């Protein structure tokens, strides 16, 4: 950061991320991102194999 | 006591000026070395000077 | 080399086929462009998903094969796949590979001698970073910013050019062997081409990338954006980090890449020439054109002609508009009325005269339009959206921010529409002396009233009073304007709404041709007067820096320096092609003839007679050394030839060659009396006057393909003359024909005799005769 | 221009074995490196390379009959031992305008027993204390320095 504006943006983002990382919906966000990433990289590599 | 201390935010974009007589009102902010140097003398202060 | 043989064998194989032979044989080369499209045609609906799907694969990057073998890049560094022998179906000259390979290449591949050239390729972006480093950020605040939607430019650029001019710049800075026939621009601006050429010559680079980046370098990105505060390219490039609708990040950006001072200087010069050329009633227009053509100004390092700068500029101002009209440049649909701006949104009309009695009974005719007509307006820090109707101001909605500017805008608008009783019955004060013919030219009524209001505030107050005043009804208090431009009052001007927030500027990408009258009244294919000379500052004195008014009337120097400058121009005027001239004599090593040229005989009297002999001996000696060896500096020769008229004598040479006017020239070091630089070898600065040298013969510094282009010219085709290389052009004899490949698919015939007379003069003279 | 074309131009069909003088001033040399020179030049007695963006001396072939050299306006620094093997019969050298910091770079020139005059002007070394004398004590064979002998004896024209 260099100017006051970035510090304000980073403080607000830190507060919101702290609030939002503890919920259960966000647990589902992580579970979807990771599981679908893995399933995407399996269906791409090993089709014809269940 | 000489010219009072000043405050400032992180980026130093804002800078306040206060007299000495009111430093006992913001002691919780000044650094330690400036704090340990002021409390033991608060007794002898009257308005802005030291007896 | 062998590669050449490979290309020839490939061409042979191509011609052996039948279809390829047909398509090559028929038509011209432009078909290539067409063929460039029928191939490699394939798009994708959702690129993101395709890229993510592809990257999972083992080898998602096509790549060259021979370059990998040469660079000793193995298939696997350590149990990691990088590529496998295969051929891409479409290209048929590439092999699949993986992205990991780049990392390996990045960390242990082939290293080039120097990569600092990138700083020149992307000079725009490095300029952006350098400018950003000098911004002192002050403090974020919060408030409802007033933003006006207006067209602006978002890239600071020097020497902004058109697409046509730029295309030659790319060809003449990278691909000279395939350059098209020399254009006017390349000849005029040869210092820029040399400067760009030096950086990107004898370098390993992807030429296309550099050309594209120079295209972006010379393009001022114009955008229609919301804006607040000053308007400067330095801000608009990062406005996103200065303020929005609800916040403001204060910052001082005044002293970075100043681009406004040169626009200001150009407008000042245009004002000066427009005010000069009003003396000649009969032929003001011709004097104006001659005045513009014989003037130039310095931009950074280079010196540019004022005529081209005016064409490139986009200053919608009354000064520039008239000059653009005279040259023939097309310009925007933007009117003016004093120091005010206007833009007709809608409506129409037709002239209708009406009388005005100036004092008692003195009829004076004035023309007024007759139809409804909406108009955006713009005075300093104020704006409006007014409308007129049959010589009446129907309404005006203002959205400015100042009271004084508001009043001035309202007054000039009322005048624009010739509303009010005063137009019917003139004010008592105005007299016939000021009515017209200040210098023998009639001044219509409206401009008389405009001058009246400027003369004194009381007249302005009276004019505003002329518009009816009513009582501010309830609720409308906020949308009301008093006499002092109050936001609200108890009594207010009739039908003068007021609001907060600047009126959004309209937009139209139209170009209208407009002529001008003998009195500099710019008509635009209809009655409208877009601009005139009676909407410019009266006069002011200024000391212009780095400018060249090479015209007699527009000069302040005395007969001495003017005589010396004229003599040097004459000496440089014998540098043209043909026998009995300086270059040919140098080729024939006949230095002796130079001492008896007519221009040296004319210039000899000036030389200081007391020691003319001693100077003559030194300068007569240097030329021989330069002439005989074949290593010479053309500029020094021109500088010291005036002294070679007289008989040598004996004496001590201090170091400087004086004239009869206490002005000297030292042989080798640039000084005010005579200057030049190796960067721009096509200019001679005599007492701050730019004398263009023709490009008929190269010099050790200036030597390149360009320094001869002017000498050559086209002629009737003769197939007997030989076909030579571009480099051999230097060796051809004067007045000798030669065939030459030019550009692409053009074989022409060039004769080394300079025949480029002025085209404008002949056409003008002949056309004037048609009117007798 | 370029040393290649410049040279090919100066050589008006003349073999590179019968010339006694050559000039390459106001040209450019890629990588600040000589390009196009060989041992074919035998009768050469003079050379001049000025303002060519030069920075080093590595591609210099062997020239015996050479007896005068000029490298002004470039940025050469460090390479001064090749002269003892390529041009051992050299007498006059000039380096004004190049990057020279210390004296250790100059020491090799002692082996040029045929050395008579040297020219160092505008170099960083010149900004030292008691430098003319230290150099003279290093290169005794030398007599002229920058056009001036000990005691400030101006040298003749030629």
């Amino acid at each position: 950061a260099d100017n006051e504006l970035e510090d304000y943006a980073e403080h607000l983002n830190k507060t919101m991320e702290g609030v939002l990382q503890g919920t259960n919906c966000a647990r589902e966000m992580g579970k979807c991102i990771l599981t679908v990433g893995a399933l995407m990289t399996e269906c791409r590599l090993f089709p014809g194999k269940i | 006591l000489g010219q009072g201390i000043r405050l400032s935010n992180k980026r130093k974009t804002k800078e306040v000026i206060i007299k000495a007589e009111k430093m006992g009102k913001y002691k919780n902010l000044m650094r330690e070395e400036y704090k340990n140097l002021f409390e033991p003398l608060e007794k002898y202060i009257q308005k802005d000077v030291c007896f | 080399m062998s590669l050449l043989l490979t290309i020839a064998k490939e061409y042979k194989r191509l011609c052996q086929d039948a279809k390829a032979a047909q398509m090559m044989t028929v038509g011209t080369v432009s078909n290539y462009t067409t063929f460039k499209k029928w191939t490699t045609s394939r798009k994708e609906k959702n690129p993101s998903l395709r890229m993510r799907w592809a990257m999972s694969s083992k080898f998602p990057i096509i790549a060259n094969k021979r370059m990998l073998e040469e660079a000793q890049i193995p298939k696997e560094h350590n149990n990691v796949a990088l590529w496998e022998d295969t051929e891409d179906v479409s290209k048929r000259d590439h092999v699949l590979a993986s992205a990991s390979c780049i990392n390996y290449w990045n960390f242990c591949g082939p290293c080039v001698n120097n990569s600092e050239v990138i700083k020149e390729v992307y000079k725009s972006r490095f300029g952006r970073l350098e400018r950003r480093k000098e911004i002192m950020w002050k403090e974020l605040r919060f408030t409802l910013v007033d933003r006006q939607r207006r067209r602006v430019d978002t890239q600071p650029v020097e020497q902004r050019l058109r697409t046509g001019e730029i295309k030659d710049l790319q060809m003449w800075t990278l691909f000279e062997d395939e350059a098209p026939l020399a254009s006017k621009f390349i000849l005029d601006n040869y210092g820029l081409v040399k400067e760009m050429r030096s950086k990107f010559a004898n370098k390993p680079l992807n030429k296309e990338v550099v050309a594209h980046m120079l295209e972006k370098q010379f393009n001022p990105e114009s955008r229609f954006l919301p804006v607040f505060g000053a308007i400067r390219p330095e801000r608009m490039e990062l406005i996103h980090a200065l303020g929005g609708e609800t916040w403001i990040q204060e910052a001082n950006t005044a002293g970075i890449s100043n681009v406004d001072q040169r626009k200001n200087d150009i407008r000042a010069v245009c004002r000066k020439v427009c005010l000069a050329a009003n003396a000649s009633i009969m032929n003001a227009k011709s004097k104006l054109v001659e005045y513009i053509k014989s003037t130039s100004m310095r931009i950074g390092e280079t010196e540019r002609k004022l005529e081209e700068l005016i064409l490139e500029t986009d200053d919608v101002s009354p000064e520039v508009t008239l000059c653009k009209s005279a040259l023939g440049g097309q310009l925007g649909k933007t009117l003016s009325f004093g120091p005010m701006l206007l833009k007709k949104i809608s409506g129409s009309g037709v002239k209708v005269k009406d009388t005005v009695y100036i004092q008692g009974v003195r009829a004076v005719q004035f023309e007024y339009w007759s139809e409804q007509e909406e108009f955006y307006g713009e005075y300093k820090s104020a704006t409006a959206l007014f409308s007129r109707k049959e010589r009446s101001l129907e309404w005006i909605t203002i959205g400015g921010g100042i009271n004084e500017d508001r009043k001035r805008l309202l007054a000039m608008c009322m005048i624009f529409c010739r509303d009010g009783d005063y137009f019917k019955d003139a004010p008592a004060t105005i007299t016939m002396a000021d009515l017209s013919t200040k210098l023998g030219r009639e001044i219509p009524y409206q401009y008389v009233m405009m001058n009246w209001i400027q003369k004194s505030e009381d007249n302005l107050e009276a004019l505003l009073y002329s518009r009816g005043i009513v009582e501010t009804n309830p609720g409308k208090m906020g949308s009301s304007m008093g006499i002092d431009g109050s936001k609200r009052a108890i009594k207010s001007l009739r039908a003068v709404t007021i609001q907060s927030g600047k009126i959004d500027m309209p937009e139209s990408k139209e170009k209208i041709h407009l002529e001008l009258s003998d009195n500099l009244e710019a008509f635009d294919s209809s009655g409208r007067i877009v601009a005139t000379i009676l909407d410019l500052p009266s006069d002011k004195k200024v000391t212009f820096q780095d400018v060249s008014f090479q015209h007699p009337d527009l000069a302040v120097l005395r007969d001495e320096k003017t005589a010396i400058t004229k003599g040097y121009e004459a000496l440089i005027k014998r540098l043209g092609t043909g026998d009995n001239d300086i270059p040919s004599l140098i080729a024939k090593k006949d230095y002796l003839s130079l001492y008896n040229l007519p221009e040296v005989k004319l210039m000899a009297p000036l030389i200081r007679p007391n020691r003319k002999g001693v100077y003559s001996r030194v300068a007569r000696k240097l030329v021989s050394t330069q002439v005989t060896t074949g290593h010479y500096s053309l500029h020094e020769l021109i500088k010291v030839l005036p002294f070679t008229y007289f008989a040598p004598k004996q004496g001590m040479f201090e170091g400087r060659l004086f004239f009869s006017n206490d002005s000297f020239v030292e042989p080798g070091v640039n000084n005010n009396v005579f200057s030049w630089s190796k960067a721009d070898s096509s200019k001679i600065y005599c007492h701050g006057i730019a004398i263009r040298v023709p490009l008929v013969v190269g010099d050790e510094h200036m030597d390149t393909s360009l320094a001869l282009l002017e000498g050559f010219s086209v002629c009737e085709n003769d197939p007997r003359a030989p076909m030579v290389t571009r480099q051999d052009l230097i060796d051809v004899g004067f007045g000798q024909k030669v065939r030459l490949f030019v550009g692409q698919g053009s074989v022409r015939t060039f004769k080394r005799t300079a025949s480029q007379r002025a085209a404008s003069s002949d056409v003008n003279k002949n056309v004037k005769k048609i009117k007798m | 221009m370029e040393m290649g074309r410049r040279i090919h131009l100066e050589l008006r069909n003349r073999t590179p074995s019968d010339v006694k003088e050559l000039v390459l001033d106001n040209s450019r040399s890629n990588e600040g490196k000589l390009e196009g020179l060989t041992d074919e030049f035998e009768e050469l007695e003079f050379l001049s390379t000025i303002n060519v963006g030069l920075t080093s001396i590595a591609n210099l072939p062997k020239l015996n009959k050479l007896k005068k050299l000029e490298l002004s306006d470039n940025r050469v620094s460090g390479g001064l031992e090749v002269l003892a093997e390529k041009c051992p019969n050299l007498t006059h050298l000039n380096l004004s305008g190049n990057k020279i910091k210390d004296l250790s770079t100059i020491e090799p020139l002692k082996k040029l027993e045929n050395l008579k005059s040297l020219d160092l002007f505008n170099c960083e070394v010149t900004n030292l204390n008691d430098y003319r004398e230290n150099v003279f004590k290093l290169l005794p064979q030398l007599t002229y320095l920058d056009g001036y002998d000990r005691d400030d004896k101006e040298a003749p024209d030629s």
